[PDB]
């Protein structure tokens, strides 16, 4: 189990392919609940995400803070990771402990394409965090005019 | 074994300092205690001594 997580953290293709073809669990995690897909979306290893989704990895990874693979896809700014995960059937309105939707993270992190591709899925523009703020408030805090326009267009 | 966890500060993961600023990855101090009025053992607090 730990070998798969370390190999995914190391960005290894054949190693993880052999490990998950050997019989190891695809959703092995540490006491902090770090799934292999969590690190795959963290470091932008596209082939790792593809292999995990093909072999049937979890789509609703849940760590201590409540982060999801799509949350880190929007946080780090990875192009096709979020696309393949939404093709898997990922939820769009997942709320973590802080209540920060992935759209809020993408807006605050300046990823226009991620915001738009989540918006196509049916993203909730009127989603609120634990403080009652929306993605528009975080965007205007970040001072992004074009992002504010594109978020207000669908609102 | 035989140690005390005394953390009078807040986390920072790898990037965002949180010294008096709203940090999105800095988390926050210890969460409070939900003394529910009348519920099951999941919300029935107990007092213990050693």
């Amino acid at each position: 189990g730990k070998k798969l997580l370390e190999a995914a953290r190391a960005g290894q293709d054949d190693e993880v392919r052999i490990l998950m073809a050997n019989g190891a669990d695809v959703n092995a995690c540490d006491p902090s609940g770090i799934t292999p897909l969590h690190l795959a979306a963290d470091k932008g290893h596209l082939e790792i995400v593809e292999v995990l989704l093909k072999y049937g990895a979890d789509v609703n990874a849940m760590d201590v803070w409540g982060r999801t693979p799509l949350h880190l896809a929007a946080f780090t700014g990875h192009l096709e990771i979020v696309e393949v995960l939404l093709k898997y059937g990922a939820d769009v309105n997942a709320c973590d402990l802080n209540g920060y939707t992935p759209l809020h993270l993408a807006a605050g992190r300046g990823h226009l394409e991620i915001v738009e591709v989540l918006l196509k899925n049916g993203a909730g523009v009127n989603a609120q965090d634990k403080f009652g703020k929306t993605a528009f408030d975080i965007s205007i805090d970040n001072g992004n005019e074009d992002l504010a326009e594109i978020l207000q267009s669908s609102s | 074994p035989f140690e005390r966890d005394i953390s009078t500060e807040i986390y920072q993961a790898g990037s965002t300092p949180c010294n008096g600023v709203e940090g999105f990855n800095c988390y926050f101090p210890l969460q409070s205690y939900g003394f529910q009025p009348t519920n099951g053992v999941g919300y029935q607090p107990y007092r213990v001594v050693v």
